[PDB]
């Protein structure tokens, strides 16, 4: 039935429209969180996309239908079920592990067995 | 929970 | 004068006021302006998510991590999170994108 994002997934949601993007078409975003958890809480977490390349480090570029690079370091909560979300194809392997990689630069925990 | 609102995005926030 | 620069495990108070546990390290935070950051909320509901903040007045929302212009918004300090507890939120995220995690599903 209905689409459930999965990781990898490359979305389009909807430029929200209360914050005042200038922006035509719809933002692209690349899925993280896996399928089991999309599905239980309506929400995922994803890396958006821009068409635009800069230079900047946690950028990943995403080969492959439009071209684009992944902001690897602006991981945000997406509400896929409430607010929409399309699936337009998939990432490669490497770019996803990649996005995955950069980030867990910024949330790096120490090595020991706990409860979590 | 609600899903946290940070308004405006600032800065290098893009989304 | 000069602003505070929020370190790994920091809370902070954001203006949006939202307090906020900062996961990211000092370094990324001052040449970037920006933070990773879970925001906490008043009272838990026993979601899983959840990592409540010892003890007095603290819900930290793990799965909604976010990056935030510390710097453009005016962050403040408000004090430093256990490691116990700064450790259990970075562990929960983990379980969702960490690359460890990622090759028991593809």
């Amino acid at each position: 039935s209905r689409y459930v994002p999965d990781m990898g997934d490359l979305i389009w949601v909807d430029f929200d429209p209360t914050k005042g993007s200038a922006q035509a078409g719809h933002r692209p975003a690349v899925v993280l969180s896996p399928f089991m958890y999309n599905n239980k809480t309506g929400m995922c977490l994803c890396v958006p996309c821009t068409t635009q390349s800069k230079g900047y480090p946690f950028e990943v570029v995403l080969s492959g239908e439009r071209d684009g690079v992944a902001l690897a370091d602006q991981v945000k909560s997406i509400a896929w079920r409430a607010r929409g979300a399309t699936k337009k194809g998939t990432v490669a392997p490497e770019e996803l592990q990649l996005i995955k990689a950069k980030i867990n630069v910024l949330i790096g925990l120490s090595h020991h067995h706990h409860h979590h | 929970h609600e899903n946290i609102d940070w308004g405006e995005p600032k800065d290098k926030e893009v989304w």
